[PDB]
RNA sequence: AGUGGAGCCUGCGGCUUAAUUUGCACCCGGCCCGGACACGGACAGGAUUGACAGAUUGAUAGCUCUUUCUCGAUUCCGUGGGUGGUGGUGCAUGGCCGUUGUUGGCUGGUUAAUUCCGAUGAACG
RNA sequence: UUAAAUCCUUUAACGAGGAUCCAUUGGAGGGCAAGUCUGGUGCCAAUUCCAGCUCCAAUAGCGUAUAUU
């Protein structure tokens, strides 16, 4: 999650359109098969 | 003079030791 | 006939109560706190705090076995069986064998039509020690069961009536009880047995009114070690009726006054994640002043955590019933 | 209730896409 | 920190033949087909076993006697109080068979004849796959462990023509969600037998670890000796071929629903049923005889004066 | 010039305490009352209301503990993870204040006293 | 129809409201299509694990691995 918000601070200091940042941030949707 | 934390001061831990099988 | 339905009733509403508050209990307003959860201790982290597996251990505990290397012993006893050649009777040979001292009912069962069945045992595997066996609930089935109720176990060729603890399948050094067999996961059935060595199926049934045993659960012996230590937690639950900054009065957690100054070293905590200490109890009807770490609102729900190691009952019973032929209500 | 599937479905999609 | 360019930085200075894997591919083949050919004629031949069938048929419109009578190279029909158990001789196909039956339901019955069951075949009608009883039955095989097995269809020719084709895809789908890559088999004549009875003998057969690991039994013969009629306790004389391991005397011997008990002597009579047509060899003496001990064999204040005044 | 030394007083901590409230709030005892909905119970064989006297009580009291007199459907017991209402709170919302000149017009008691209390309008810009 | 049949086609009869005669497979709260969501469970409000809701894509089909273009 910290990775993800990283990535996040990289593309706001880029200057794009960030989705804001909540608890949903970096959390696994579901197990993969 | 006891509480929940000081009380297991006075528990002992070396009465009832199963037989250990060794290898 | 109609307690049955009763009972039923009543466990139904255990269950639903323990699905929708774990392990939050009322407390005694009779009998005093420090009396009726003497027994108990508190933790700050209940994966990280220390627990001695030797302390306390009941008179079932002297009657039990337990290896040194339980690893080391099965590769040591499998080795054995692989490499080494007993001088006895082998594979394939039509053999009679004269055991000594068996009742004649077995003769009788063998007259009837029923399969009679013998295995060699392994060595140490006829003492008893404390078995883990980790299970799954199949949705034939949802009648609650309770923690320390009798089931039937069928373990390695094994049949035996006994009653197993519940406990979360997790990775920590302690487990939490479960008071009841919740029908999403996989659990750990804790039970006094004799030794057997993994692989072997789990299968537990529970004998209905009929005669039908019905089946449960299902999955494999984990390990067999009384190391293994099932805990029983109790929440004890109280009302922050005066909120201060940063400070609280907090009451129908105790009632005595000295139940306060028994409990005093224990961590508190809140329905709404907010942790705190207590200071000191207000006196003579159970309100205690409580520092925490910050504000608190009016629906939020002081909580309190008590942990007791918990062992299996010594219900060993060799014999189980023959069931009616299962028919499907 | 049930979703409708096929043509519906996407005769649904576009009534809410592009007619309104 | 980012230092500028008042700082002091420097660039730094960059600076087997065709023939022999062949042969090395035909020696491993013929070491694994070797290996192969010594675990298939083990069991069900003259020198081995025989090869266990439990047969369970998983609903209650199948007539289990007609599907026995197919299954019955000479018989000896042994027989008990209910049950039917029958040897069978195949010398023609060069295989020995003990067939063993159970309804569905009876836990014990199933569960002791799986447990020392080789192969299980399994018994359909075309209509339904199998009951509740059939489901029950098939959920408890499953969790205590699962031998080979094979599936037969017993009503398909009973059928109208124009639908059996049909018939037996819907019945395809039905087994799909428990057997999901099996084939059906039929099994309505002497014919069909036949080739089920070849499906069974050559088969890959799937391995249980538990019995593997232990000397186990099925009881062929029970007999009993009572030492003392009035004290209800004897000796019993079970017979019957040895399956897993090297079976020892000086080890315990547990009997499934009865507990653990010491064995004392193992003899060795003919073979009643062998594949082509009294001595005693061990001993019990307890100098390393396991003893069935499961639990430990060691052992001045006035009268009116309050407390708080005092 | 002192304070920090000493005695006393006071403020934060800490210690005792039932409380030594807190950034009369605190403590020890005694009153008052505390939904409907659903379902199952009791109820004119009587549901329920009021009550003298005595007592318990730190004190008295049908607001309590005895003894029966009256009122009669104005009912009262239990279980719900079901709402909730004399609730607290924000928004849009209709009415209504204040806000950003000029000229007129006496039964009663009481005091030094037209003293005191007591009854008792108009236009113009 | 066909060697004989099956299927398809052709036709009587019965056969549709929750027309329950009930469409799935994957992905989204870091960039292409698509999230200011909810509840459990632990660590010191952030934060591991689990279960959902909402949305998007293609659709009797849709994911995955490996090789290759």
């Amino acid at each position: 999650r910290a990775w993800v918000l990283e990535k996040k601070e990289r593309h706001r200091r880029q200057g794009r359109e960030v989705r804001p940042d909540t608890q949903y941030t970096g959390r696994k949707r579901k197990p993969r098969f | 003079k006891w509480d929940c934390e000081s009380i297991c001061s006075t528990y002992s831990n070396l009465y009832n030791h199963p037989q250990l099988i060794k290898y | 006939d109609e307690e049955a339905e009763a009972k039923m009733l009543e466990k139904y509403k255990q269950e639903r109560l323990e699905e929708m508050f774990p392990d939050e209990v009322d407390t005694p307003r009779d009998v005093a706190a420090r009396i009726r959860f003497q027994k108990y201790r508190g933790l700050k982290s209940f994966r990280t705090s220390p627990w001695d597996p030797k302390e306390n251990l009941p008179q079932d505990y002297a009657r039990i076995f337990q290896f040194q290397n339980f690893t080391n012993t099965r590769k040591s006893i499998f080795k054995e069986v692989e490499e080494k050649e007993v001088e006895g009777a082998e594979v394939g040979w039509y053999v009679t064998l004269h055991v000594s001292e068996v009742p004649v009912s077995v003769v009788e069962c063998f007259r009837q039509g029923t399969p009679l069945i013998a295995f060699s045992l392994l060595p140490h595997e006829q003492k008893m020690s404390v078995l883990n066996m980790v299970v799954r609930r199949d949705p034939g089935n949802t009648e609650p069961v309770k923690a320390k109720e009798e089931l039937i176990f069928h373990c390695g060729f094994r049949r035996f009536r006994a009653s197993p603890l519940f406990s979360q399948h997790t990775a920590a050094d302690k487990h939490k009880l479960q008071r009841f067999l919740t029908a999403d996961m996989a659990l750990v059935a804790t039970v006094y047995a004799p030794i057997t060595f993994p692989p072997a199926s789990v299968l537990l049934f529970k004998q209905k009114s009929n005669g039908m045993h019905s089946l449960i659960a299902t999955g494999h012996l984990m390990s067999v070690d009384p190391d293994r230590m099932v805990i029983k937690r109790v929440v004890l639950s109280g009302h922050p009726f005066k909120i201060f900054t940063k400070m609280a009065v907090v009451r129908y957690m105790f009632f005595n006054r000295e139940d306060v100054l028994w409990f005093k070293p224990v961590e508190l905590r809140t329905k709404w994640g907010r942790r705190g200490h207590i200071k000191e109890p207000l006196g003579t009807h159970g309100h205690m002043k409580c520092s925490f770490d910050g504000k608190l609102k009016s629906q939020d729900t002081v909580l309190m955590n008590l942990y007791k190691r918990v062992f299996p009952k010594w219900t060993y019973d060799p014999y189980v019933p023959e069931p009616v032929p299962w028919l499907k209500s | 209730k049930k979703k409708k599937t096929g043509r519906a479905k996407r005769r649904m999609q576009y009534n809410r896409r592009f007619v309104n | 920190h980012r230092p500028g360019p008042l700082k002091q930085q420097n660039k730094a200075h960059k600076g087997l033949s065709r023939v022999d894997q062949r042969h090395r591919a035909s020696q491993l083949r013929k070491q694994k087909k070797e290996a192969v050919l010594a675990e298939k004629r083990q069991l069900g031949g003259k020198d081995g076993p025989p090869h266990q069938v439990l047969v369970v048929p998983l609903h209650s419109r199948i007539s289990l006697p007609e599907a026995m009578q197919l299954l019955q190279g000479t018989v000896h029909l042994n027989e008990l109080g209910n049950t039917q158990n029958f040897m069978l001789l195949c010398p023609r196909l060069k295989h020995r068979w003990f067939f063993t039956s159970a309804r569905p339901g009876d836990l014990h019955v199933v569960l002791d004849m799986a447990k020392v069951a080789d192969t299980i075949l399994f018994l359909l009608d075309p209509l339904e796959g199998w009951d509740s009883t059939g489901d029950y039955c098939l959920s408890c095989l499953f969790a205590q462990g699962l031998p080979t097995y094979t599936l037969a269809v017993q009503g398909i020719s009973g059928l109208p023509l124009k639908k059996q084709i049909d018939t037996r895809k819907k019945l395809s789908k039905a087994v799909e969600k428990r057997f999901p890559h099996d084939k059906l088999l039929l099994l309505d004549t002497q014919q069909e037998a036949g080739m089920l009875l070849r499906q069974l003998a050559n088969q890959k057969q799937q391995h249980l670890a538990f019995r593997d690991r232990r000397a186990y039994l099925f009881a062929h013969a029970v007999d009993f000796v009572p030492s003392e009629e009035n004290n209800l306790v004897g000796t019993l004389k079970i017979s019957g071929y040895v399956r897993g391991q090297t079976l020892n005397v000086n080890r315990l011997l547990h009997i499934v629903g009865y507990g653990d008990f010491q064995m004392k002597q193992i003899d060795a009579p003919g073979d009643p049923f062998p594949l082509n047509p009294k001595v005693l060899m061990k001993a019990d003496p307890g100098r390393q005889e396991s003893l069935q001990a499961e639990v430990i064999p060691d052992p001045k204040v006035p009268k009116g004066t309050s407390s708080y005044q005092a």
